[PDB]
């Protein structure tokens, strides 16, 4: 089939640098772009960024200033890392594929929650 | 990067009722426009994208009309499997934004 899968440390203490794979598989690394939307709970979701298959990104301003996107050809994952996190990062982080204008396919986010 | 204004953030209707959620994109995103329907829980689901196309699956009570800047999604008769958060987002572009999002809710 076609799935993605975030997985991570739930929380996260505030300062430090929370990071998430997606596990992909079903598709291709390289002609597929991952996309990455959180939501802080009771807020709506919003567009953290994406990386393609080619390792480059394109990141929503207000992050970029401290979130990096990865890659591993070599396991079927991508990685998302945010940095000195704080009490305003806490929510579901959600890994999707991008294909065609669409995010045709989600993970079930995994939750992180901030604080000392 | 177009902003996205959806509309109204929250909603009640009783069953059977017609129901009608807008975008509207601030800077023409081309029909590029994709809605998606979360309830409580899971992650969102792709109804619609393109505006006008239903993503596979997608039974025919929702649809979703406008071109330009303007767009709209519809449910033809609000079902309670139907009861559910919906957000469109653009993709003319990179940053591919989200609407506000529409609170569906059964009118107590």
């Amino acid at each position: 089939q076609v799935q993605l899968q975030e997985s991570g440390p739930g929380l996260v203490r505030p300062s430090q640098t929370l990071s998430l794979t997606c596990t992909v598989s079903g598709f291709s690394l390289t002609g597929y772009g991952v996309n990455w939307v959180r939501q802080p709970p009771g807020r709506g979701l919003e567009w953290i960024g994406m990386i393609w298959g080619d390792g480059n990104t394109d990141y929503n301003s207000a992050l970029k200033s401290r979130v990096t996107m990865l890659k591993d050809t070599s396991k079927n994952q991508f990685s998302l890392r945010l940095s000195s996190v704080t009490a305003a990062d806490t929510a579901v982080y959600y890994c999707a594929r991008e294909r065609d204008y669409r995010l045709d396919y989600w993970g079930q986010g995994s939750l992180v929650t901030v604080s000392s | 990067d177009i902003q996205m204004t959806q509309s109204p953030s929250s909603l009640s209707a009783s069953v059977g009722d017609r129901v009608t959620i807008t975008c509207r994109a601030s800077g023409n995103i081309h029909n590029y426009l994709a809605w998606y329907q979360q309830k409580p829980g899971k992650a969102p689901k792709l109804l619609i994208y393109y505006t006008t196309t239903l993503a596979d699956g997608v039974p025919s009570r929702f649809s979703g009309s406008g071109s330009g800047t303007d767009y709209t999604f519809t449910i033809s008769s609000l079902q309670p499997e139907d009861i559910a958060t919906y957000y469109c987002q653009h993709f003319w572009s990179t940053p591919r934004t989200f609407g506000q999002g529409t609170k569906v809710e059964i009118k107590r």
